[PDB]
C-alpha cells in the first residue's frame, strides 16, 4: 500500500 | 564525521541544493552532519532530513523487493541470494543510522508535540522498513507499533485533526497495520476515524491549510479505496 | 580491486540483477570486476558495461548542470561552488575510471571491427563529458575528437550503414561536433550523411535490424530537426 | 543535444 511520500 | 567541519548553515544550504540536484545521498549526510551539530532542527529542517532518508531507503527498498521477488521465483546459484542480502544490509544500515539520529538525542530534545510527533513517526516509518526485511522480527514490529503509538497520542492530545503531521502519521500507522501487523480492519478503522475527524474539522482553515491537508486527506481516501 | 574474489560469471549475473533494480553504481562496479578479470568482453558484456556507466554518468551530468545553473545565476558565499566542485571531482573520477578501463586493456585486445569501435566510441563519450567541466581542455576535446575519429574510419571500412553501432557512433560525434567543437555545420552534415546512407541500405535488412536501425535513425532526424 | 540513450 502507498505510503505518505515525502 | 565528515561533516564535522563544515558549518551547520552550509550543510543545510547544501542540503536544499542537493535536493535540487535529486542527489539524496548527498542530502542526507548534509542533513546528517546538521543533525550532529548538536542544535534542534527547525520545521523546515526536519523536513530535509525525512525527504533525504525517505528517497534513499525509498530507492534501497524498491531495489530489495525486485531481487526479493526474483529470489522468490528462483526458488519453484548464490547470486540472486547473496545481492539480495547485500542490498538488505545496506538498507538495514541506513535505517539504522536514522533511528540513531533519533535517540542520539534528536527525540530526548523535541519537547514541541509538532516536532516530538514527527521524530516519533520516523522512528515508527523506519522500524517498519527494518520489519519489511525482517525474519528479532516481533521485536522490530513492536518497537514501531510503539513508536507511531507514543506519536498518535501526544497528536490526538496536541494537535488538530487536520494537521499535515498528525495525518500524515496517521497514513502511515494504517500502513503499517494493513502491511506489517496483518491488521486490515485496524487499518481501515484508523483511516476512516482520520478522514472523517480532518473533514469536520476543515472549515477552521485558511485556503493554504485546507490545500495542505486536504491533499493528504485524499492519499488516505486513496487507501481506503484499495483496501475496501 | 574489490570484486577480485567473485566469479567472473557471478559479477555478469549480478550485473544483469543490478539494471532490473536499476542500482546502476553497482551494475558498473560488477561491471568493473568483470573487465578486470582480463577477459575480453561478449557483445551482451560491453552493452552491459556501457548502460552502467552511462547511468551513473548521467545522473552526475544531470546534477551538476543544475548547480552549475545555479552558480551562474549567483554570478550576476562559497557553497555553490564547493558543491558544484564536489559533483564535478566525483564525475571526473568516474571518467577517469572507465577511460582506464579501456585503456587498460580493453581497446588495445578489440581486433573485431565491432568491439573496437564500441569502446572508441566510449573513449570519446567519456572524454567529451570530461570536456563538458573543462575550464588541457583543449587537449581533452582533441581526445574526444581522436578516438571518435578513429571509430568513425573502422566503421566506415568494415561495418554496413545501418550498423546500430555505426549509426550510435556517428550521432554521438554530431553531437560532439554540435555541443562541443562549436561546429554545427559538421554536426548537421555528419549527421545528414549518416542518416541518407542508412536509409539506403535498409531494403538489405531483416525486420528485427530494420527495427534497430530506424529506431537510431530517427534520433539522427530528431537532432537535425532541433538543429535546422 | 540528446545524444544516444544507452
Ligand atoms: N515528507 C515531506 C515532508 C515531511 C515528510 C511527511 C511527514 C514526516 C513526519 C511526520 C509526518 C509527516 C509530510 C509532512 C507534511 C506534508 C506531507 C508529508
Ligand atoms: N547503450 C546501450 C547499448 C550500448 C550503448 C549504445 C552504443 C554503445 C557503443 C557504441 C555505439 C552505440 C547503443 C547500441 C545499440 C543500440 C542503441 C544504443
Ligand atoms: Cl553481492
Ligand atoms: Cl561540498
Ligand atoms: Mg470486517
Ligand atoms: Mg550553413
Ligand atoms: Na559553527
Ligand atoms: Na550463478
Ligand atoms: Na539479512
Ligand atoms: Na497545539
Ligand atoms: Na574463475
Ligand atoms: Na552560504
Ligand atoms: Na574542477
Ligand atoms: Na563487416
Amino acid at each position: 500500500t502507498p505510503s505518505l511520500p515525502x | 564525521g565528515a561533516m564535522g567541519s563544515m558549518e551547520r548553515a552550509s550543510l543545510i544550504q547544501k542540503a536544499k541544493l542537493a535536493e535540487q540536484a535529486e542527489r539524496y545521498e548527498d542530502m542526507a549526510a548534509f542533513m546528517k552532519g546538521a543533525v550532529e551539530k548538536g542544535e534542534e532542527l527547525s520545521c523546515e529542517e526536519r523536513n530535509l532530513l525525512s525527504v533525504a532518508y525517505k528517497n534513499v531507503v525509498g530507492g534501497q527498498r524498491a531495489a530489495w523487493r525486485v531481487l526479493s521477488s526474483i529470489e522468490q521465483k528462483s526458488n519453484e546459484g548464490p547470486e540472486v541470494r547473496e545481492y539480495r542480502e547485500k542490498v538488505e544490509t545496506e538498507l538495514q544500515g541506513v535505517c539504522d543510522t536514522v533511528l540513531g539520529l533519533l535517540d542520539s538525542h534528536l527525540i530526548k530534545e523535541a519537547g514541541d508535540a509538532e516536532s516530538r510527533v514527527f521524530y516519533l513517526k520516523m522512528k515508527g516509518d523506519y522500524y517498519r522498513y527494518l520489519a519489511e526485511v525482517a525474519t528479532d522480527k516481533k521485536r522490530i514490529i513492536d518497537s514501531a507499533r510503539s513508536a507511531y503509538q507514543e506519536a498518535m497520542d501526544i497528536s490526538k492530545k496536541e494537535m488538530p485533526p487536520t494537521n499535515p503531521i498528525r495525518l500524515g502519521l496517521a497514513l502511515n500507522f494504517s500502513v503499517f497495520h494493513y502491511e506489517i501487523a496483518n491488521s486490515p480492519e485496524e487499518a481501515i478503522s484508523l483511516a476512516k476515524t482520520t478522514f472523517d475527524e480532518a473533514m469536520a474539522d476543515l472549515h477552521t482553515l485558511s485556503e493554504d491549510s485546507y490545500k495542505d491537508s486536504t491533499l493528504i486527506m485524499q492519499l488516505l481516501r486513496d487507501n481506503l479505496t484499495l483496501w475496501t
